[PDB]
C-alpha cells in the first residue's frame, strides 16, 4: 500500500542560558531511521536504523552538511519570531517543521507536505496543490509574502515531487525486508469487575505493524461511545505497535459485544467476543 | 503559549510472565513544551540504566518520547513511570498494572 | 544539474533580429539571464518562473519553456549597444545557481559611406615616433594580428561621433622597427583594394 | 546595496591577500567567483545563511567566513598556482534565488616586483591628409610598458572629461604573448572636426591613471620605484 | 535526503 518519508525538525531556544537545542528526525512510514541532535558530541547525522548503515561516507557527509545547514536556519528564525511577535529574549520558545512525500502502491507520487508551528500552533503550511501558502495569522504573513516574492514553492514543488520521491523508493528496496512487511494484530479480551454491578471488556491488539488500526465496539444494539475509551497508539519498542479499547457493560451480559479489529495485515476484519 | 499535559502510558514490551527477560515502558505523548523528565522506579527507587527514543512529534505538533529499561518481572516487585512537566505542580506517579 | 548555451559567439549587423539558447534536461523552478561586459559585475535582467511565460526589457524578449527546461533571449533590431556576453542561470538543489557558459554577442554597425584609408600620425613631442590609422573602413573587414614579433596591431574598435550621427571602425599598428611603415603595416591583413595611401 | 574593494590589488606570490565584500541588501545567501581570459564564471565558496559555508567548484587553495549577515571575506592563501583573476561576489535574498553582482576585483599576483613598471604615454596628432580628406581629426593616445595591467584611460579637452568621439580599447596588449608577466600596451582615439582641431587654442590631454606599488613595498632597483600615479600626454590644435 | 536549500522565516 501507500508509503510516506517524513523529516520532523525541533528546535528550541533556551535564553539567557546559550545556544538553541536542534533535533531532526527522519522516517519512512511508522519506522526510524536517522537523527541528528545538536546536544550529542559527534556533531553528525547518525544511523538508526540497519539497512541505512550501508549507505557511504558520502551520503553521510551530504546529509551532516545540510542538515547543519538546517539547524543554523531555525537559529536565525528564532530570532526572527521573537521580533514578530515582540515577544522578550527571555522565553524559552519552540520551532517545528514538518516535510516529505507519500507515495501510492505504485510507488508514484500521492501527496506532499512542508508546514512550521511556533509554539506549538500552526504557524505556515504549503497547500495539498503545491503552489500556495497558508498562513495562520498576520506574523505568518510576512514570511508569506517573502516567500512568494522569491518563489520558495516552484523550488519545493520540484523536491517533493522530484528528489523526495527518488529516496523513499531507494530506501523502500533497502530496507524491504524491514520496510516492506506487515504483522497482523495479536488480539485478546480481558473481563474485570467495577466494584459489583458493572464489568469493564477491554480489547487489546499487539505486535503489529504498521500503526494505522481501527478498533470499534459493538453491540447487537450498535455502536457506543459510552465510555468506550480509546489509548493511543504505542510503540512496544521492537518495532511494532500496540492498542486497546475498552467499553463499560452490565455485569451479566457481555456476549451482546463485539471487538472489530481493522489492519492492512489482516485478510478479513477480526471479530472477538467474551469468551465466558 | 500553548501548553498541555503528558499522556502517560506503562506498560512492558511483552506478555509479563514472571521470570522471563522483559522491557518496563513509559510512552509520554500530547504534551507541549518538549523539555520533559521521566525516571522508572523499582519498589519507589530509581532505576538507573534507562534508554529513551529520539524526540519526535505529532500531526497536531504535541511531542512524544519513549523511556525503557530492560527487566524481569516477579511475583512481588512492583514498578512505576515518574513524571515531569512544566504543566505539573508535582511530578505523577502512574502505576505499572500488569493487566490494563 | 546543467545549463548548456548556444552559440559561443555570435556577430551580426545593427537592425537584425537576434535568438540564444539556454538548454537542459531538468526542469528549473526558477531562470535568469544576464548581461556582462568587460571588467564588470553581471548585470542582473530578468527573473522568469512560470512554463510559457514572456517577459520584454527595452529591446529584449525571454521566454520560459512550457515544461520550465528551456528559455531564449530574442532581441528586436540590435543595436551597438547590445553588445557583451549573456548568461542564464537556473535554481540549483544545493542552494546556488547553474550558470551556462555565456554568449558573445558583437553588433556591428551599418558604415553608410566607407571611405577606407590609412594614415601616419606623429608623435606630439619628438621627430621619429608615428603610428597607422586604418579608419574608415566596412564592417567584414577583418584585422588580422601581426607577422612579424615586434609590430603591433590592436583590434579593430567602433568609435561614435553622435553629434555628427556618425560611425567609424578603426585600428592602429606601430612599431620599434625602422624597415616598417604604413604602406606594409597591414600586409597581414585582407584590405579593401580602393584604400587611400596618400604621399 | 553591494561593494567589493578594492577595485585593483597587487602581490607577491606567497603574500597571502583577503577580499572584502559587504551588502546592505538584507540577503541571507552570499557568493565569490572568479573568471579569466574573455571565460565565464567558476564558483569557489557560498554561504546559504549566516554561521554556514560551504564549498564551490574551485575552493581549493581558498578560505571564507560568514559571521555577519552583511560580508563575507575571502582569502587567498598560496592556493593552486591559480590566484591572478578577476573576482566577483553575489548576495541573493535566499539561496537559488537571482543573484545581484557587485562591482569586481582585479587581483594580480607577480612572480617578482622589479616586474612593476609605469606606462609611457604619447599623443598622435593627425594627417593632413586625414583632414583634407574628410574634414575630421583623429588623436591617438598610446600607453606604453605598464606592469601590472591595472589601468584607467581618460581624455580631457580645455580642462574637462570627455565622452563622445572616444573610444578605448576594451582590451590591453601583451606585448609578448609568452610571458605570464608580460607588459602592456593600450591605445585610445578621440575623433573631433578638422574646425576644431585646427583652433591653436585647444587644449587635448590623454590622463593614465596607474595602480602599482605602496609604501608598504619598499624597493631597491635603481629605478624610480613604480608607484600608484598619473601620467598624462597632451597636445595642441594646430592652424593650418 | 533531506532539502539541499535552505531559507528563512
Amino acid at each position: 500500500g501507500s508509503h510516506s518519508m517524513r523529516y520532523f525538525f525541533t528546535s528550541v531556544s533556551r535564553p539567557g542560558r546559550g545556544e538553541p537545542r536542534f533535533i531532526a528526525v527522519g522516517y519512512v512510514d511508522d519506522t526510524q531511521f536517522v537523527r541528528f541532535d545538536s546536544d550529542a558530541a559527534s556533531q553528525r547525522m547518525e544511523p538508526r536504523a540497519p539497512w541505512i548503515e550501508q549507505e557511504g561516507p558520502e551520503y553521510w557527509d551530504g546529509e551532516t552538511r545540510k542538515v547543519k545547514a538546517h539547524s543554523q536556519t531555525h537559529r536565525v528564525d528564532l530570532g526572527t519570531l521573537r521580533g514578530y511577535y515582540n515577544q522578550s529574549e527571555a522565553g524559552s520558545h519552540t520551532v517545528q517543521r514538518m516535510y516529505g512525500c507519500d507515495v501510492g502502491s505504485d510507488w508514484r507520487f500521492l501527496r506532499g507536505y512542508h508546514q512550521y508551528a511556533y509554539d506549538g500552533k500552526d504557524y505556515i503550511a504549503l497547500k495539498e496543490d503545491l503552489r500556495s501558502w497558508t498562513a495562520a495569522d498576520m506574523a505568518a504573513q510576512t514570511t508569506k509574502h517573502k516567500w512568494e516574492a522569491a518563489h520558495v514553492a516552484e523550488q519545493l514543488r520540484a523536491y517533493l515531487e522530484g528528489t523526495c520521491v527518488e529516496w523513499l523508493r531507494r530506501y523502500l528496496e533497502n530496507g524491504k525486508e524491514t520496510l516492506q512487511r506487515t504483522d497482523a494484530p495479536k488480539t485478546h479480551m480481558t473481563h474485570h469487575a467495577v466494584s459489583d454491578h458493572e464489568a469493564t471488556l477491554r480489547c487489546w491488539a499487539l505486535s503489529f505493524y504498521p500503526a494505522e488500526i481501527t478498533l470499534t465496539w459493538q453491540r447487537d444494539g450498535e455502536d457506543q461511545t459510552q465510555d468506550t475509551e480509546l489509548v493511543e497508539t504505542r510503540p512496544a519498542g521492537d518495532g511494532t505497535f500496540q492498542k486497546w479499547a475498552a467499553v463499560v457493560v452490565p455485569s451479566g451480559q457481555e456476549q451482546r459485544y463485539t471487538c472489530h479489529v481493522q489492519h492492512e495485515g489482516l485478510p478479513k476484519p477480526l471479530t472477538l467476543r467474551w469468551e465466558p | 503559549m500553548i501548553q498541555r499535559t503528558p499522556k502517560i502510558q506503562v506498560y512492558s514490551r511483552h506478555p509479563a510472565e514472571n521470570g522471563k527477560s522483559n522491557f518496563l515502558n513509559c510512552y509520554v505523548s500530547g504534551f507541549h513544551p518538549s523539555d520533559i523528565e521521566v525516571d522508572l522506579l523499582k519498589n519507589g527507587e530509581r532505576i538507573e540504566k534507562v534508554e529513551h527514543s529520539d524526540l519526535s512529534f505529532s500531526k497536531d505538533w504535541s511531542f512524544y518520547l519513549l523511556y525503557y529499561t530492560e527487566f524481569t518481572p516477579t511475583e512481588k516487585d512492583e514498578y512505576a513511570c515518574r513524571v515531569n512537566h512544566v504543566t505539573l505542580s508535582q511530578p505523577k506517579i502512574v502505576k505499572w498494572d500488569r493487566d490494563m | 544539474q546543467l545549463l548548456e548555451q548556444s552559440p559561443q559567439f555570435l556577430s551580426i549587423q545593427e537592425g537584425e533580429n537576434l535568438t540564444v539558447y539556454c538548454n537542459s534536461s531538468s526542469v528549473f523552478s526558477s531562470l535568469q539571464w544576464y548581461r556582462q561586459e568587460p571588467g564588470e559585475g553581471p548585470v542582473l535582467l530578468v527573473t522568469v518562473v512560470t512554463g510559457g511565460e514572456v517577459k520584454k526589457l527595452k529591446r529584449l524578449t525571454f521566454q520560459f519553456g512550457d515544461a520550465r527546461k528551456d528559455s531564449s533571449l530574442h532581441i528586436t533590431a540590435a543595436q551597438p549597444g547590445d553588445t557583451g556576453l549573456y548568461l542564464c542561470a537556473g535554481a540549483g538543489s544545493q542552494g546556488n545557481l547553474i550558470f551556462g557558459k555565456g554568449t558573445k554577442l558583437s553588433v556591428k554597425p551599418n558604415i553608410q559611406n566607407p571611405d577606407p584609408a590609412v594614415y601616419q600620425l606623429r608623435d606630439s613631442k619628438s621627430s621619429d615616433k608615428s603610428v597607422c590609422l586604418f579608419t574608415d573602413f566596412d564592417s567584414q573587414t577583418n584585422v588580422s594580428q601581426s607577422k612579424d614579433s615586434d609590430v603591433y596591431i590592436t583590434d579593430k574598435t567602433v568609435l561614435d561621433m553622435r553629434s555628427m550621427d556618425f560611425k567609424s571602425n578603426s585600428a592602429v599598428a606601430w612599431s620599434n622597427k625602422s624597415d616598417f611603415a604604413c604602406a606594409n603595416a597591414f600586409n597581414n591583413s585582407i584590405i579593401p583594394e580602393d584604400t587611400f595611401f596618400p604621399s | 546595496g553591494i561593494t567589493q574593494s578594492p577595485k585593483y590589488l597587487f602581490r607577491k606570490e606567497g603574500q597571502n591577500v583577503t577580499l572584502s565584500c559587504e551588502q546592505n541588501l538584507n540577503h541571507d545567501a552570499m557568493y565569490w567567483y572568479r573568471q579569466d581570459p574573455g571565460q565565464g564564471l567558476r564558483l569557489i565558496y557560498y554561504s546559504q545563511i549566516v554561521n554556514d559555508f560551504q564549498k564551490g567548484d574551485i575552493a581549493e587553495g581558498y578560505s571564507v567566513s560568514r559571521e555577519k549577515k552583511e560580508s563575507f571575506p575571502l582569502t587567498v592563501t598560496s592556493a593552486q598556482k591559480n590566484p591572478t583573476a578577476f573576482y566577483l561576489c553575489a548576495s541573493s535574498s535566499r539561496s537559488s534565488y537571482e543573484q545581484y553582482f557587485g562591482p569586481g576585483t582585479r587581483l594580480t599576483v607577480t612572480e617578482d616586483l622589479k616586474n612593476v613598471f609605469p606606462p609611457e604615454v604619447a599623443v598622435f596628432e593627425p594627417s593632413e591628409a586625414e583632414i583634407s580628406h574628410t574634414q575630421k581629426a583623429t588623436l591617438v593616445c598610446l600607453a606604453t610598458g605598464f606592469y601590472p595591467d591595472h589601468v584607467e584611460l581618460s581624455w580631457w579637452v580645455n580642462g574637462k572629461e570627455v565622452h563622445s568621439g572616444v573610444s578605448t580599447d576594451p582590451q590591453p596588449l601583451k606585448e609578448q604573448p609568452a610571458l605570464n608577466d608580460s607588459r602592456y600596451s593600450l591605445s585610445s582615439r578621440l575623433r573631433v572636426s578638422a574646425t576644431f582641431w585646427q583652433n591653436p587654442r585647444n587644449h587635448f590631454r590623454c590622463q593614465v591613471q596607474f595602480y602599482g606599488l605602496s609604501e608598504n613595498d619598499e624597493w631597491t632597483q635603481d629605478r624610480a620605484k613604480p608607484v600608484t600615479q598619473i601620467v598624462s600626454a597632451e597636445a595642441w590644435g594646430r592652424a593650418d | 535526503g533531506i532539502l539541499g536549500f535552505v531559507f528563512t522565516l
